[PDB]
């Protein structure tokens, strides 16, 4: 336990998850979804997913100023779904946590697959 | 993203804003004039939302303080919070104003100035391209508050119509009419502007204030210099969930919308217990959330003077119990729960209520992060008799011919009096038939 | 055992050495500090705790708060001196201080009411089977021979003028001079900006005290060495960093071990070096004078030059008689030699009849450390 504390961070990273897949502070969700509707509304493109990486990268800067320290940027990204483009768009969004390495020892298979069913909700 | 232009005006607005932008410094960990602390940032998780955000690290306030009177700026430069002010948002020096005691003459003033007024206060608006809204810091007492808020509250709500407008507003004192004698008249035609030409406001009565002053404050000749202590706190007690992280209802039209049940009703009711220093020897015991909300809704705490036998007719709808800190949450749905046995609230017949309880962590601050701490936003329908107590001395003073001669002068040709008196038996009477 | 099964903590002017028995090098060695954030909230680049000390301090100190539990050599505060013996013995090393009895170090002057202090925390807390109180001057006379000799402790904090006879050190001579290697790299900053180079953060700083004992280097006659520097001899050296920042030296490459002897460049009219060290041998008995000029041996972090032993050779023959036989005994390592002493000292053929053990504090309180 104490390998992690000096490298890697592991259970920190099991409160940095709730921040985004169950939301636990809004302020990084709220200035999320204030500019993510402007492109919500329209049915969803071959173009959608460059907008999107532009839109989570300039929306995680307008409210962090020591964000930048930790390795938490790198291991969340932008998940979408193989959906025809005839949708309302809404659906297609969403925030997964991303593993790598050692993180990925306490991270299986198992777990993300039903992080993506609590974020959907 | 969230950013909102405070409207401090008047001779009593200046000055609760003023340690309302003081009390902000001691609880963000930062310094008027430079950064000492780093506390800021790993304690504080979100600075940028009442501040201009940072050049150098220098939040500089998003406010704007116009009044006629220089005596409450020249109170202000010689205090050391006055260098985090800019001298080139509002005004440089040697600023000044009119004579001056009228609601007619800030009502005239703002059409004459008004190339100067919507020049540099829109300035600050284009800074954040999502804006939250405006609140406008004015006072209802004396003619200087009063006479040139009633202006801005017309022609911002076309120039800005998607912005929210909801306003801290502090009702003037009611005890005798020998020093000032306009104050039925300059209060109702601010009212006016409240209710139609105006979303929401936060009622603060100035007869309520020293029943509070001296009910644990312990003083003998009420002054001015306590007028600001129990208003600043709970202004940055309002935006807990807007200033630390929370989750829900943590924007200002988060708050306000699960409250108003309609337009021209949206007086609500304030309260706050912890304000005294020598409890915090018997907080170390740990004091639970279970007693804290037991006597918000008992009616000590209220800063409304309403009458004592008439809540059995009326009905509590919203009701709002923030708390702060340290809230132990294991319990905070045990305080809830305590609710429904004793019915403290009556329940309007025709539709549901809501008790809405929320937190937020504080200051990392030692008298923040020991006491508990509870915020009130009511709205009960007992708020008509204040507006009885202001109708019945408005119609037995227009009797007595007094300022029919002496106001009707200056930019008033048609009497517009009754235009007053009838919307507000308009409001008076859509809230007791709200509860059919 | 006591061999291997004993542990060594040498508690420095600044720095903990803790490590097993038997070996000639410590095992782990770090500044000796501890961190407290005041209130807690979010922790970002490390985990969420309460109290950061030893190593997971060092990397957040505009993150923190700091505290140094040895001020001028001496503990001044006694709850965060626990906290790093917690951090030795429990995260560094993970052994548990409970069979293994534990050799820790004490300044020469200490009071004996502090002595006693630390009887009663290895006993109640760590629960040590037994213990030795050891003064830091014996244990580097030791490493170097015989146990008779004055050692030159000059650490990170004040140094200390100790003579031993036999083992046996002298009460009346243990002489404080307030000369600190602390004062030296504070010494070093206001001599480069006159140079032109200044500092921003205070990690430029730290490294200050890194060329004090990597780049700057002892001459003999520093006398002659500045009279060459005033005739432009090759002795300016430019040390290269990765950031915009270049620390160069001067005419202070030599100056600053000058500064031990000549305390005017300090700024105060405090004795030398080779004066404390003359004035601690003048008030000895006159017989045992000649055995303490023979031993000098010199010890610390300030005295980590190449080149020194045979400058306090010269410098102490102006003073002493010429008649005597001085011999500067220079070790090759000199901050870890308190801590090959200690070791060395545990692999006696016979310490058993001197453990401070459980069941004499028990019998006598604290006491029994007057021996």
């Amino acid at each position: 336990l104490d390998v992690l504390n000096k490298n890697y961070n592991l259970l920190e990273h099991m409160q940095a998850m709730r921040r985004y897949l169950l939301l636990g502070q809004g302020d990084f969700i709220r200035h999320l979804m204030d500019l993510l509707k402007p492109e919500l509304v329209r049915p969803a493109t071959t173009l959608y997913q460059h907008n999107l990486t532009g839109i989570l990268e300039t929306a995680v800067r307008a409210t962090n100023a020591q964000f930048d320290n930790p390795e938490i940027l790198k291991r969340l990204d932008v998940r979408l779904l193989e959906v025809s483009p005839g949708d309302t768009g809404w659906d297609v969004f969403s925030l997964d946590y991303h593993v790598d390495g050692p993180i990925a020892t306490v991270f299986t298979r198992e777990c993300m697959s039903h992080y993506l069913r609590v974020f959907n909700f | 993203p969230r950013e909102i232009i405070t409207l401090q005006l008047g001779q009593c607005g200046n000055q609760i804003g003023f340690e309302f932008w003081k009390q902000l410094c001691a609880e963000h960990g930062i310094s008027p004039e430079g950064i000492v602390e780093e506390f800021a940032t790993e304690g504080t998780d979100r600075k940028d939302v009442f501040f201009y955000q940072a050049d150098d690290e220098h939040y500089i306030p998003r406010a704007v303080l116009l009044d006629l009177e220089p005596r409450v700026i020249h109170s202000i430069l010689n205090s050391p919070y006055a260098n985090l002010y800019n001298p080139e948002n509002i005004y440089l020096s040697e600023h000044g104003g009119g004579a001056g005691n009228n609601w007619a003459s800030g009502f005239s003033q703002g059409e004459k100035i008004h190339e100067d007024i919507f020049d540099i206060i829109d300035r600050e608006a284009d800074g954040s391209d999502s804006l939250e809204g405006f609140v406008l810091c004015h006072s209802i007492a004396g003619g200087t508050g009063s006479g040139l808020g009633s202006y801005l509250l017309e022609r911002l709500n076309d120039r800005y119509p998607k912005k929210l407008v909801q306003t801290y507003s502090v009702f003037p004192n009611q005890d005798e009419m020998s020093h000032v004698v306009v104050q039925p008249y300059n209060s109702l035609l601010t009212l006016k502007r409240l209710t139609q030409n105006a979303d929401c406001v936060v009622v603060l009565d100035n007869t309520a204030l020293n029943r509070i002053a001296t009910d644990r404050l312990h003083i003998q000749n009420p002054s001015f210099s306590q007028i600001n202590q129990l208003v600043s706190t709970i202004m940055s007690a309002s935006t807990t969930t807007l200033r630390y992280p929370g989750y829900m209802n943590n924007d200002l039209i988060g708050l306000i919308a699960s409250l108003i049940p309609t337009p021209r009703l949206h007086f609500l009711m304030t309260g706050y217990t912890p304000l005294t220093t020598d409890q915090s020897v018997a907080s170390v015991r740990k004091t639970t959330v279970l007693d804290v909300m037991r006597r918000l809704l008992q009616p000590k705490n209220v800063m409304v003077s309403t009458g004592r036998d008439r809540q059995t007719n009326h009905c509590y709808i919203a009701i709002l119990n923030i708390i702060q800190g340290e809230v132990d949450p294991t319990q905070v749905h045990k305080s809830l729960q305590r609710i429904r046995e004793r019915k403290l609230a009556n329940f309007i017949p025709w539709g549901p209520a809501s008790i809405q309880v929320a937190l937020s962590r504080k200051s990392p601050y030692l008298p923040s992060a020991h006491r508990v701490s509870g915020l009130m936003m009511a709205n009960h329908t007992n708020i008509s008799s204040l507006f009885e107590r202001t109708c019945r001395q408005y119609d037995k003073l227009r009797k007595r011919e007094a300022f029919l001669e002496q106001f009707r002068k200056e930019d008033i040709f048609k009497d517009n009096f009754d235009e007053l008196d009838n919307s507000r038996e308009i409001v008076q009477q859509l809230i007791d038939e709200y509860h059919a | 055992e006591d061999d291997i099964a004993a542990l060594v903590v040498d508690n420095g002017s600044g720095m903990c050495k803790a490590g097993f028995a038997g070996d000639d090098a410590p095992r782990a060695v770090f500044p000796s500090i501890v961190g407290r954030p005041r209130h807690q909230g979010v922790m970002v680049g490390m985990g969420q705790k309460d109290s950061y000390v030893g190593d997971e301090a060092q990397s957040k100190r505009g993150i923190l708060t700091l505290k140094y539990p040895i001020e001028h050599g001496i503990v001044t505060n006694w709850d965060d001196m626990e906290k790093i013996w917690h951090h030795t013995f429990y995260n560094e090393l993970r052994v548990a201080p409970e069979e293994h009895p534990v050799l820790l170090t004490e300044a020469p002057l200490n009071p004996k009411a502090n002595r006693e202090k630390m009887t009663q925390i290895m006993f109640e807390t760590f629960n040590t089977p037994a213990m030795y109180v050891a003064i830091q001057a014996v244990l580097s006379l030791y490493a170097s021979g015989r146990t008779t000799g004055i050692v030159m402790d000059s650490g990170d904090g004040v140094t200390h003028t100790v003579p031993i006879y036999e083992g046996y050190a002298l009460p009346h001579a243990i002489l404080r001079l307030d000369l600190a290697g602390r004062d030296l790299t504070d010494y070093l900053m206001k001599i480069l900006t006159e140079r032109g180079y200044s500092f921003t953060t205070t990690a430029e700083r730290e490294i200050v005290r890194d060329i004090k004992e990597k780049l700057c280097y002892v001459a003999l006659d520093f006398e002659q060495e500045m009279a060459t520097a005033a005739s432009s001899s090759s002795l300016e050296k430019s040390y290269e960093l990765p950031d915009g920042q270049v620390i160069t030296i001067g005419n202070e490459r030599f100056r600053c071990p000058e500064a031990l002897f000549q305390p005017s460049f300090l700024g105060m009219e405090s004795c030398g070096i080779h004066e404390t060290t003359y004035n601690s041998i003048m008030k000895c008995d006159v017989d045992i004078r000649k055995d303490l000029y023979a031993n000098t041996v010199l010890s610390g972090g300030t005295t980590m030059y190449p080149g020194i032993a045979d400058r306090m050779q010269k410098e102490i023959t102006a003073l002493a008689p010429s008649t005597m036989k001085i011999k500067i005994i220079a070790p090759p390592e000199r901050k870890y030699s308190v801590w090959i002493g200690g070791s060395i000292l545990a692999s006696l053929s016979t310490f058993q009849q001197m453990w401070i053990s459980k069941q004499e504090y028990d019998e006598s309180g604290p006491s029994i450390v007057h021996r």
